[PDB]
DNA sequence: GGACTCT
DNA sequence: AGAGTCCAGCCAATGACA
RNA sequence: UGUCAUUGG
């Protein structure tokens, strides 16, 4: 209620797609899954989500965070993220994958590098981009289901049933450290995209010497009004001065979804842990350390920089959308049998669809041949196609001979020209024939042209 | 699954056939859902029922209940609700797994299946229409 | 399994570990001797997963 | 829109001579089959039709046609 | 034939419906099942109204029929895609390419007599991937074999630095989204593109994608050098602003750059970096950022309002001089002056510059700048929930008046109007507040970065501060309020047929003191119905979007000047100029 | 306490602290333990969380001795655990590994002592002991920089040979070929106030410690100075160079940054300066280096 | 659900 | 005046299922 | 080879 309507339906939308302990059962499901590796419970949080234990399956981990400029490379939601913190295991997942393949038993028993004697995969063996986790050899010719991942991952369980068909389910692991690209998030829907990795000597770094594990744009968080962004970091640091209440005990700090408590009392709360911790401040350190503000300083030249930087710890949530996953790339492939262009999936190794609208863009730049190249079929798959100008089929080679058999059956002998169009192009002049419409193509027997010398034209104006 | 309800009556309705399902018994399966993740079965709850069809026609003080045919029990396979920590209904003495909250089915191919509540098409107040102007459709459902 | 440093600062934070999980003590005695707020959230926060035994063996046919 | 004698919209060809794979580009399916019922021999010129037939648009750089003299070469 | 219907394999329909044809075709047999079979074989449509059976038709059914799909748009080889991050060692003509990209990537190289030794070297030192033989007509991949290199064959090799790829952005809206710009070997699996660009692509660095494809045709590869580079773009093609700029950060630093005074020269060159090399200090040893900002025009150009002499005689720096696509912007004025490369070129040592200028001094705004204390929140909680009840009291007033038959009563559109003009009243008498409170924060603390980056002109207004500090007003459904439901009322919360004007809608509170419960409903309401209508619209936009690009797509520019279509005269002169918009 | 935070705080120069810190954040640097092979791992965490760990074990408490060795790469270690579940003590600490010198001089793998204060640390929780079935886990991690060939694997006389080329033939293509590494304790620099962030343990004397790190970067700072030369002529935009020309020099980077600075300059990386190169004394920077390392062993002596 | 056309 | 007919953004990614 | 479910910009 601090914040705007969209960004609590985004962070709703976002909760749900934050890595957390997903299973107690990691190394025994056979399941797909992304599991966080060093978690921490949220200690500013509401009651529904101490009791309904989404609290204790923690889903996020407490980072340093600053709300600065780093060299203008934060812009548009990229965040800075320190590569000591990476190392350490800030923020690391492990992402679970789950392969099945079926297999006749007589391909069973008759790229395989990673196979033992028994025809199964290794346990702890790392599997690269072609290779086969059990033996499916079809009379050799053998046709495997491949690994066709970016990424390596160690097989962690193999689980084989022998039956009229062999069934091989294999669990496979692999620990994803931040990289450049990938996806995180705070819980008031502040998210972004890792733009740099900062070694902890090129960080801004505080009187304690602190650098932040994570930079932030200052200016989205008050372009977008998530001023509760500002409080859970305030609430964050005042728990990091006193965690128990007054009988010892870790008590975390209400801070609930929907808050009727003001800011003020939040404010009163931290300058009575920040008065337990050191029992007398001077009042300037007292409000900059009510509202999380130091001076930080330049790695570089060791000098401070112009005014105060919110710094502090909050919770700060991975999200599930990794780089590799979407990382797509052909050089050449396989392609589809009727049109013969290339084929569709990310597993099949195929291609990214040119569409209509970068058609659009392509001819409003004025590149025909650009367009026309990238149109058209490639020119690795050329072959002297003819057609028949008077009944508009494709003619046929005999035994060496072009002809073309409709008109050679109807008494004829008509003009057979070469074409150079696409496959598909043919398949649907085919088609629309089936249907029974007769497509018939004319040719440009242009007059022969001379080019003839010019008169000179000087379009300078005259003053 | 209990029944008995006439299936038909003839001779002006006092000679019948009568089917009569009972002894519906419905038994949990033999491992934890873990092992029926790991090894491939679906967590499946076994319930059996005898069904017996036969005439029955009342005379003056007599009913001739004369059996024509009779199935004595496993028959259908429930999905069964692993439930908080992972225990289902059936199971009635388990030891509580301390984080696991259920509310998932095992599919026979070891994929978990959840589900979403779904509003009714029956409504419990009337619906209001206008078709045409000054014409009004009233559709209630009981 | 534990970090053994501070994810942050690099700090040791293994001798608070073993006196706050094993020995049982309070947060306050054993944050006495805590200074950075980063390594106080990771004594504080840091838990581990509730997992259960795995299953053996690992590979099975 | 008000390039014939009356608004035409944008919806339908009915008094711009546009081509049967025009129409059909355009999303219209039964433009072939009307083609064929009325014998139409059109000219391909424009985009929906060059790039059926893999041929360079009238739009650029493909507006001019460009040939080369052999004159030069000849001569030496 | 059978090229329309091949061996469908994974472990055809046309053959089956040929079968069921040939079923019937006997002599002892009826018109009529022959005919069936011919219909549901070429259109089941005709006799049926069941769409998935693959007929003839299908390859001319809707929106995924043949030429739509296949024909003038493809899937491609040498195409890549990823997200994408931004990079300062990237400018606005370059673009930076991960390594997996360029490791599976290829590029061609033509045999000639110009280029006949590098292929024989690069075949020397197995660099060749491929290898083309155009006369015999055939592809070769290289995993020693033979090969006579002829003109007419190529090579393909690795993808090298300074190849022009066509990367773009989806959806495709206009022609600024698919460019084509210089490969640059970057760091990760990101295709690193420069946030000059963003705006001219609708980019965010928060997940977005970007595709990539390689077309290595000599006739592509020079209109991809001179129509598709980013300089030959850089002004907009119909309101001739730029499209490459400054974003958000780097708005403030232009601000507070020319806002900055007394520089020794070590903090001018500094702030320059490696623009520091031609400075010219004439006699000045004390500087200031007009100065900073007349070394980096470098021109002695006047433009009425901003320019004389090449110094800025505008009172400040904002948005409107360094963001892409505004009308005062300086490289735009510097491209009317000389060409597209000066623009291109200021835009690149601007934002060198000040990205600098952060480095140095930095920009954030915190917690204390928005709100110090509680004296001015508290003061307009007051106010408002003074003049809320004093607006309660009048409407009370006036309903008891015709309560009670003092007065003939209004129309339920016009008292609506009533309260509708005092409420906003109270709106604007917040909206007042607010500018009267952020002028004397900027007379009392002069630096404040939130009123800082207001000035400059990003995204900070006294309305946002209003609905962060002040009210939340009145929230709009359809132009009116929230309507009346069930017993005259809205929610529960309120009496049946409740005169309540929060209770139709109007929210008291700010973010700031946090939204209540019914507040909450009206601006989840608002933000709900905002969600929907978007998602509702976008297909519609979509459609008409490529509705009236397919009818206006052959309309152009002839050679005189004038604006055809076919063989139609639609305009006598292009732009009314004859000149480039 | 066991482990205590200090501050040694030195108050220099400010061009000179920042020599003095940069130098120290480019050339101490202690290696991890990234090199990391499980060999068998029946327990309820997987192999990346083991490995993890395991590879930020503070290992100058234990390998403090040899600090010098380690810090020229002329030495290497090695931890190796195998530890399964208990009934008493079900827990895993740094008590339970054991520490490995390898000099690689020799190749020479010997076991170094152990402090019984890591009793009192804690890496892993076991769960809930049965004897039915295992709870184990046995892992060894080699510092980074150690080539691992038959030579070394000769002299892992404590494990199973078969079980570690097995394992380390899967584990091989996954380890980060480049020098992983890690600070032995936070230095910074705010304003010429050169702070160390270090801290001392109850059972090694951390003055010697630390006076063989600050010898180190002595030695290592004053060959970086001494083997520093600086282009003159024209320039391109990568190195920094001097123009006499036109008396401009190019900073492009910090050790010149840290020196001209300390002669009234204010550079900073990749900028022009009028500054004349006649004032530059390599001498007095090597002798206000010294007595800078002076007054840092000074203020640790006082800790 | 909604616009154009034939009936 | 009322039914038929065709139309409903682009580009993705996983998994399950026939 | 296509459907369904979930998700991203
Ligand atoms: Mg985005
Ligand atoms: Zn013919
Ligand atoms: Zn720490």
């Amino acid at each position: 209620n601090h914040n705007s309507g969209p960004r609590a339906i985004l962070g709703c939308a976002q909760a749900k797609q934050a890595i957390s302990c997903l299973s107690s059962d990691i190394r025994n499901k056979i399941d797909n899954g992304i599991h966080l590796m060093y978690p921490e419970r949220p200690i500013v949080i509401s009651k529904a989500l101490e009791t309904s234990k989404i609290a204790a399956n923690c889903f996020g981990q407490h980072v340093t965070i600053a709300l600065m400029s780093y060299k203008g490379i934060n812009q548009e939601d990229g965040i800075i993220i320190k590569k000591q913190f990476i190392q350490r295991g800030g923020l690391d997942i492990v992402t679970a994958k789950k392969h099945q393949v079926e297999i006749p038993l007589e391909n069973f028993n008759n790229a395989y590098s990673k196979l033992e004697s028994n025809g199964l995969v290794r346990l702890n063996a790392f599997l690269e981009s072609g290779d086969a986790m059990a033996r499916n050899i079809s009379s050799s010719f053998d046709v495997s289901e491949k690994y066709t991942d970016m990424y390596k991952s160690r097989v962690e369980r193999v689980q084989v049933e022998l039956t009229d068909k062999v069934k091989v389910r294999v669990l496979t692991m692999k620990e994803r450290r931040p990289i450049l690209g990938d996806k995180f998030t705070t819980r008031t829907s502040q998210k972004g995209t890792v733009a740099y990795v900062a070694d902890e000597t090129e960080l801004p770094y505080d009187e304690n010497g602190i650098t932040p594990d994570v930079i932030i744009n200052s200016t989205s968080i008050f372009s977008r009004k998530t001023i509760s962004m500002l409080i859970e970091v305030i609430l964050t640091a005042a728990y990091s001065a006193k965690p128990y209440n007054n009988k010892g005990e870790n008590r975390p700090v209400c801070f609930p979804s929907s808050n009727e408590t003001s800011i003020d009392t939040y404010m009163q709360f931290a300058k009575q842990c920040y008065e337990h911790s050191n029992p007398k401040l001077s009042d300037e350190e007292l409000s900059d350390k009510i509202f999380c503000e130091k001076i930080l300083y330049d790695p570089e030249t060791d000098k401070p920089y112009a005014s105060k930087v919110f710094f502090g710890p909050i919770y700060y949530l991975r999200l599930r959308h990794l780089t590799q996953d979407k990382a797509t790339v052909r050089c050449r492939g396989k392609k589809t049998k009727l049109i013969r262009q290339a084929n569709e999936g990310r597993k099949r190794g195929g291609g990214i669809k040119f569409g209509e609208m970068e058609r659009d863009c392509l001819i409003a730049h004025g590149a025909a041949n650009t367009i026309t190249e990238v149109l058209k079929d490639s020119e690795e798959d050329y072959q002297d196609v003819y057609v028949c100008e008077n009944c508009g089929d494709i003619a046929a080679q005999i035994k060496g001979i072009n002809t073309c058999l409709r008109c050679s059956k109807l008494n004829l002998s008509p003009l057979l020209t070469k074409i150079d169009t696409t496959h598909v192009s043919k398949v649907f002049l085919t088609q629309m024939n089936a249907r029974g419409v007769k497509v018939k193509l004319d040719f440009e027997r242009r007059p022969p042209s001379f080019y003839k010398p010019l008169d000179k034209v000087d379009l300078k104006p005259s003053f | 699954l209990t029944v008995k309800r006439p299936l038909l009556s003839f001779k002006n309705n006092t000679e019948r056939i009568m089917i009569e399902i009972s002894n519906v018994k419905v038994t949990p399966p033999d491992y934890s859902p873990i092992i029926a993740s790991i090894k491939g079965k679906s967590y499946d709850a076994l319930a059996t029922f005898t069904v017996n069809i036969f005439k029955e026609v009342m005379t003056k003080e007599g009913i001739s209940i004369t059996k024509i045919s009779s199935y004595e029990g496993h028959l259908i396979k429930i999905p069964l609700l692993i439930g908080y920590g992972n225990k289902n209904p059936l199971d009635t003495a388990k030891y509580l797994v301390p984080n696991v909250i259920g509310g998932v089915f095992i599919n026979k191919q070891s994929v978990e299946k959840v589900g979403i509540n779904l509003v009714e098409k029956i409504t419990t107040w009337p619906k209001f229409r206008v078709v045409k102007p000054n014409s009004f459709t009233f559709s209630f459902s009981s | 399994v534990f970090q053994l440093v501070c994810s942050t600062c690099g700090k040791d934070i293994s001798h608070e570990r073993y006196k706050l999980i094993i020995r049982k003590k309070s947060l306050k005695d054993v944050l006495v001797s805590v200074k950075n707020e980063c390594c106080r959230l990771k004594l504080s926060t840091q838990i581990e997963p509730q997992r259960n035994l795995t299953v053996q063996p690992l590979l099975d046919i | 829109l008000c390039a014939s004698y009356e608004p035409e919209s944008v919806n339908k060809f009915k008094f711009g001579a546009a081509s049967t794979l025009k129409r059909a580009t355009f999303g219209d399916n039964k433009a072939l089959l009307n083609a064929a019922l009325h014998k139409k021999s059109e000219p391909i010129n424009d985009n929906s039709s060059c790039h059926f037939f893999s041929k360079v648009p009238n739009i650029g750089t493909g507006y001019y046609k460009y040939f080369i003299d052999l004159g030069l070469l000849m001569r030496m | 034939p059978l090229i329309i219907r091949p061996a469908i394999s994974f472990w055809n329909e046309l053959t089956y419906l040929l079968g069921m044809i040939v079923k019937n075709c006997n002599l002892n047999a009826d018109e009529q099942v022959i005919q069936k079979a011919v219909i549901e074989y070429d259109d089941i449509k005709i006799i049926s109204n069941n769409t998935t059976s693959i007929n003839l038709s299908y390859i001319t059914s809707g929106k995924n029929n043949m030429i739509r799909s296949y024909i003038v748009a493809r899937r491609k080889d040498q195409t890549a895609r990823s997200v994408i991050g931004p990079s300062t060692s990237i400018t606005v003509n370059e673009v930076g390419m991960p390594a997996y990209i360029r490791n599976t990537l290829t590029e061609k190289i033509f045999v000639n007599a110009f280029t006949v030794d590098k292929v024989k070297q690069l075949l020397a030192s197995n660099q060749v991937k491929f290898y083309f033989n155009k006369r015999l007509n055939q592809l070769t991949r290289i995993r020693k074999n033979k090969i006579h290199l002829l003109p007419g064959d190529w090579v393909e090799v690795a993808v090298q630095e300074y190849t022009s790829i066509i990367f773009g952005r989806q959806p495709s809206l206009h022609r600024y989204n698919v460019i084509a710009s210089s490969i640059r070997a970057t760091e990760g699996d990101t295709i690193k593109i420069s946030p000059g660009i963003a705006n001219s692509q609708n980019a965010d660095f928060d997940g977005d994608e970007e595709w990539m494809i390689l077309e290595q045709n000599p006739k592509a590869v020079i209109e991809q050098s001179i129509l598709m580079y980013p300089t030959t773009l850089l002004k907009h093609d119909i309101h001739g602003a730029p499209v490459y700029g400054s974003i958000q950060d780097e708005i403030v630093a232009a601000y507070s750059l020319f806002r900055i005074q007394d520089l020794c020269l070590d903090e001018v060159l500094n702030i320059l970096g490696k623009y520091g090399r031609e400075f010219d200090p004439k006699g000045k040893c004390k500087f200031s950022g007009k100065d900073i900002y007349t070394y980096l025009i470098g021109e002695k150009i006047n433009y009425p309002g901003l320019l004389k002499d090449g110094e800025i005689i505008a009172n400040d720096v904002d948005s409107n001089f360094v963001v892409a696509m505004r009308h005062l912007s300086l490289a735009g004025l510097l491209s009317d002056h000389k060409s597209n490369v000066e623009g291109i070129n200021f835009i690149i040592k601007s934002s060198y510059v000040f990205k600098r200028y952060l480095s140095i001094y930095g920009f954030g705004v915190t917690f204390k700048d928005l709100r110090p204390n509680s004296t001015f929140t508290n003061k307009l909680e007051a106010i408002n929930v003074e003049k809320i009840e004093l607006i309660k009291e009048a409407y009370a007033k006036y309903l008891n008046d015709v309560r009670d038959g003092k007065i003939v009563p209004l129309s339920k559109a016009l008292e609506a109007d009533y309260v509708e003009s005092m409420l906003s009243n109270l709106t604007n008498l917040n909206i007042r507040e607010i500018e009267e409170h952020m002028r004397q924060t900027l007379i009392d603390d002069p630096d404040n970065n939130l009123l800082k980056m207001a000035k400059a002109g990003y995204k900070v207004n006294p309305t946002e501060l209003m609905y962060i500090l002040g009210t939340y007003g009145q929230q709009r459904i359809d132009g009116e309020p929230a309507e009346t439901r069930v017993l005259g009322r809205v929610l529960p919360y309120y009496l049946p047929d409740s005169k309540d004007p929060e209770g139709r809608g109007y929210i008291l509170n700010s973010l700031t003191k946090g939204l209540t419960g019914s507040q909450y409903y009206f601006s989840m309401l608002v933000a709900r119905s905002q969600s929907t209508d978007i998602v509702c619209e976008t297909s519609r936009t979509g459609t008409l979007a490529r509705k009236i690009i397919k009818k206006m797509e052959d309309m152009v520019v002839d050679g005189y000047g004038q604006v055809v279509i076919g063989n139609t005269l639609i305009k006598y002169a292009a732009n009314y100029t004859k000149i480039l918009g | 306490h066991p482990r205590e935070e200090n501050s040694i705080v030195v108050e220099l120069e400010p061009s000179l602290a920042t020599f003095i810190k940069q130098g120290f954040n480019n050339l101490v640097k202690w290696p991890l333990l990234n090199i990391g092979i499980v060999l068998s791992n029946t327990s309820t965490a997987v192999n990346e969380e083991w490995l993890t760990a395991v590879e930020h074990i503070p290992t100058m408490k234990i390998f403090y001795k040899h600090i010098h060795k380690i810090l020229t790469r002329e030495m290497g270690f090695l931890v190796y655990l195998k530890r399964s579940q208990s009934e008493r003590d079900n827990y895993i600490t740094l008590y339970d590994f054991d520490y490995y010198i390898i000099d690689k001089d020799t190749n020479s793998v010997t076991m170094v002592d152990k402090p019984t204060e890591l009793k009192e640390t804690l890496l892993h929780v076991f769960q809930e002991y049965r004897l039915k079935s295992s709870q184990t886990i046995e892992l060894i991690a080699f510092s980074s920089g150690t080539v691992i060939n038959e030579d070394i694997v000769s002299k892992l006389t404590f494990l199973d040979v078969e079980v570690f080329n097995r394992e380390y033939n899967n584990v091989k293509t996954i380890i980060d070929p480049d020098f992983v590494f890690r600070s032995p304790f936070i230095v910074i620099s705010p304003m010429g106030k050169l702070t160390f962030f270090v801290e001392v343990y109850s059972w090694f004397d951390f003055k010697s410690c630390f006076k063989d790190i600050i010898d180190f970067l002595e030695g290592a700072l004053i060959a970086n100075i001494h083997n520093h030369m600086i282009k003159v002529g024209n320039c391109d935009e990568t190195v920094s160079s001097y123009n006499p020309e036109s008396g401009m020099l190019f900073v492009n980077d910090l050790m010149t940054m840290n020196i001209v600075n300390f002669f009234g300059c204010n550079s900073r990386l990749e900028s022009y300066h009028r500054f004349d190169m006649t004032k530059v004394d390599v001498e007095l920077f090597i002798k206000a280096l010294s007595d800078a390392c002076k007054k840092i062993l000074s203020a640790s002596n006082r800790l």
